[PDB]
DNA sequence: TAAACTGTTACAACCAGTTAAGGGTTGGGGGAAGCACTGGGTCT
RNA sequence: AUUGAAAGAGUGCUUCCCCAAACCCUUAACUGGUUGUAACAGUU
């Protein structure tokens, strides 16, 4: 089912999805440039934020963990495993599955069948050329237009250095002939309200792209290769994998950094039938902008409901409050 | 024309001999993203000014220059006049892309 | 029917329509030339841009998933559903059917009947050589001049390296001797008051180009060879398209970027009859324009309505402040 | 006048092979920069990948990777400020992303 | 002179042993107008060539070997002086016509 | 009733290690490539 | 004003239409600016 959930997170000291150094200590970290008015025109700014990748990789993470606990997860592959983000990278022929068994690369529909990490994901084999267009459309995460036109400065990055001090089996530092392995690099950490919109397409998660539907009696139902129970529970997996998202598990250098994180305004939208993706969280009238098409979509007629996290919002809207996120998934599956 | 001396007085600081290096002050006034941290740099480096000193005075080469006040004023004018990213951008890596140049510093 | 929307809309951290740059790993995003006078010459400034058969791809995409709910959505392509844009490709003298069987090429009508693909967005044959101009016009979606006067430029871009890391079996990264699939591809990213503009001629679904009127008796009469209810179900499900359009749904590389894709400020008209085009949100200031367009063409006679968002459009021009998209798809289907 | 040859050498040092560091990150900065600015960000890091070149070098016995010239960088900032059309200016960037990529004396 | 290494260099993306068949490249130096593009597709051709020559070391034929420096010096001291259009379109359709040829590149 | 004298402005190690810098898949399909209008001789 | 006087290769033609450089892809990972050093001595 199609469940779209953004909303506002605050950072601090945050070195995610860094560019890396290519060679240099000084470790660049993702920039983007911003549009912000500052009443003397929208000019752009630079600002740090983190690419979409680093979400979809990150929900892979928590699919692939959700998986390592459901009894239905012994079908997954042996890379998922191990958070490897790379589904098909090689011309590989016989891929390798955690089980103990292979898989070939023909007919995609016993891939979507038998394989479940390359269901929601994607991948993209490229010796037999199979592709599938992922169902996670991550956003980036950028700050609030405002912030960024009231603070008129105070760069949002921070250069911090750190040392690999050397002590050997005599007790020194070896410059260059007794060992040159002490080390320093600087690492940029950042802070900030960002900002999150993450997509989620689960409504035909295990339903091959070739062959969606059949139509056999002109009928408006899926050509579902698995049994219900499975797909329920990768459906409820998947949309739990969105916990440790707001939570601080995103973002590189999650063992030294560990970004702080913390809930301030969510809107959850969440329906079986298609509708419109909330705007990601980057702007003032953002929250104006969720009410009238959450409205305007209940006028033309749809079976979604929409979660708010301690929101003004606004009126005539039957949006149910939230208190925390992992709740809020739980409210989304109640319905099986 | 005014980036010539601050610029030789930044390759002072990782050159040829003088066995003590700082590129973490050079990658700050490099890519200077806001208005700031760039005199910061610089003004590490000219902390750094008697260190370098000393070092050229005692071990093998000439006692290095310091970047004529003059020339600092006219880099602090420069930044005072730009008021978009691009401009302090092109001016901070400028400025600090002298630091790797093959100065004949030490004979 | 006809109905001619455009605006500006703000936009940032986007990879959207990203060329590559050939088979290298340094993915660049689609460039065009634009004319900016910057008080000195309209001068020529490549900036970033989106290619409109994107906006022909993803309104084909809306269209189908529209179209999936309707209960006459059987009339379709068999790549409607693998949401393949592919019509009639190299060496194809048949149409695919979703139901599972082939249609034969006789006539216009025919396939326009049985495929509501080639009726809105069209297709061309090779080998039967049957031609239909598509219903749907898109444009670049291009930066507002008025912002690159704001701007001077910056180049709009920023470059994001992607390293995908691969671990083994075992557990090593590898030196590409083992078979893993170790890479960096490096993306571009850009932002700004983008432009956008696209005209739906909603008067030729269902009425083949061959002879769209019969003249049974010397009149003007659509050859509307579907029945009614099928043909307003068809321009329910394309006018609801715009809805994804404009929402979350557009360019390329959703899957990992996502951009806040708001509307900043939004006008749409439309009629029964042939309509001037709007003029697209690139340039600096078409306000103006666009109210004494509107003016004009209702002093000549012609009965449209527009539907305006964040824009004033003068006083004596009538027009419904909509608050967003999904409120001015509803005015366009409201009518019938 | 000059600025040719020592880019092209040292841009091929960083890029040519028996280094083992092939950083094409930066010359695809310095080719595809339509301002100024990140042609200058580009060269600056080539330039800042210098200590890499001399202690491999050092280490591998090959020859020290020479750095360009103090007149080179001047002809550099005196046609990169003259020029404010962006068209001479990607001319520039290119002809420096091409000098990258060159088969000099490598190592013996 | 000097366009038979360049042409024999360019002519690896097209070549049928070589499975990538950058044609793009190719086609954006064949009618380039301007000089800046055509630059841009023979930098582009560079880019593409140490994939080449580990595809080629790979497959087991004979690696390519980067193109001269005094080719790339005749090429940058030609293409300053095109004023007219006419010769920076001949110089363009040259490469493009000598990436076009048969060469022995797996015995 | 007097208003800091002075040695000192960090040393030293280190200034990215490695791994890959597209993988793949396709390089115009397919129709036509002038439709007439203007005839130049040799005979009666 | 001339082997020249009169003198339309000219009159209609959407190179057209359809087509997502598209899809999957955590510079990632591990790595303390670390360690020692009295603003000290002495002052009606």
């Amino acid at each position: 089912m199609y469940v779209r959930i953004s909303g506002r997170i605050r950072l601090n000291a945050h070195s995610l999805n860094a560019q890396g150094g290519g060679g240099t200590n000084y470790i660049e970290i993702t920039k983007t440039k911003v549009t912000v008015r500052t009443e003397n025109g929208w000019t752009v700014v630079e600002v740090p934020a983190i690419t979409g990748n680093m979400l979809k990789h990150w929900h892979f993470v928590g699919f692939v963990d959700y998986f390592k606990t459901t009894p239905y997860g012994v079908n997954l592959t042996e890379r998922a495993l191990r958070y490897n983000g790379t589904r098909f990278g090689q011309g590989e022929t016989t891929a390798t599955k955690a089980n103990g068994a292979t898989v070939q690369l023909n007919d995609e529909a016993t891939i979507i069948k038998e394989l479940a990490d390359a269901d929601v994901h994607g991948f993209l084999a490229p010796k037999t050329g199979r592709r599938r267009v992922s169902l996670v459309k991550a956003s980036f995460i950028l700050p609030t237009e405002d912030f960024i036109k009231e603070v008129e400065g105070e760069r949002l990055i921070t250069a911090i250095k750190h040392n690999r001090v050397d002590v050997d089996e005599k007790g020194a530092i070896g410059s260059s002939k007794e060992g040159t392995a002490q080390m320093l690099f600087s690492r940029e950490y950042a802070t900030g309200l960002y900002g999150f919109s993450i997509v989620l397409d689960l409504g035909l998660v295990g339903i091959p792209q070739g062959l969606p539907v059949k139509f056999e009696e002109n009928q408006p139902r899926p050509n579902i290769v698995i049994d219900p129970n499975e797909r329920k529970a990768r459906i409820e997996s998947a949309l739990k994998a969105l916990i440790p998202m707001l939570s601080g598990y995103i973002g590189a250098n999650l063992a030294r950094s560990f970004p702080v994180f913390k809930v301030e305004e969510l809107v959850a939208i969440a329906s079986e039938g298609p509708i419109p993706a909330l705007v990601h969280g980057f702007y003032e009238d953002y929250i104006e902008a969720n009410r009238s098409i959450i409205k305007n979509a209940r006028a033309l007629g749809f079976n979604i409901e929409v979660f708010t996290y301690n929101v003004d919002l606004g009126e005539d809207i039957e949006a149910t409050k939230v208190s925390s996120v992992e709740e809020l998934v739980a409210n989304l599956v109640k319905m099986v | 024309g005014w980036i010539r001396n601050i610029g030789r007085y930044l390759s002072y600081l990782v050159d040829d001999t003088f066995e003590e290096y700082a590129y973490d002050v050079v990658d700050g006034i490099a890519k200077a993203r806001t208005q700031e941290e760039l005199l910061e740099g610089v003004y590490k480096a000219l902390r750094l000014a008697p260190k370098l000193k000393k070092k050229a005075e005692s071990k093998g080469c000439p006692p290095p220059r310091i970047p004529s006040p003059e020339d600092i004023e006219a880099l602090e004018e420069k930044v005072e006049q730009l008021s978009n990213p691009k401009d302090l951008r092109k001016l901070a890596v400028s400025l600090a892309l002298w630091a790797f140049a093959s100065w004949n510093n030490c004979p």
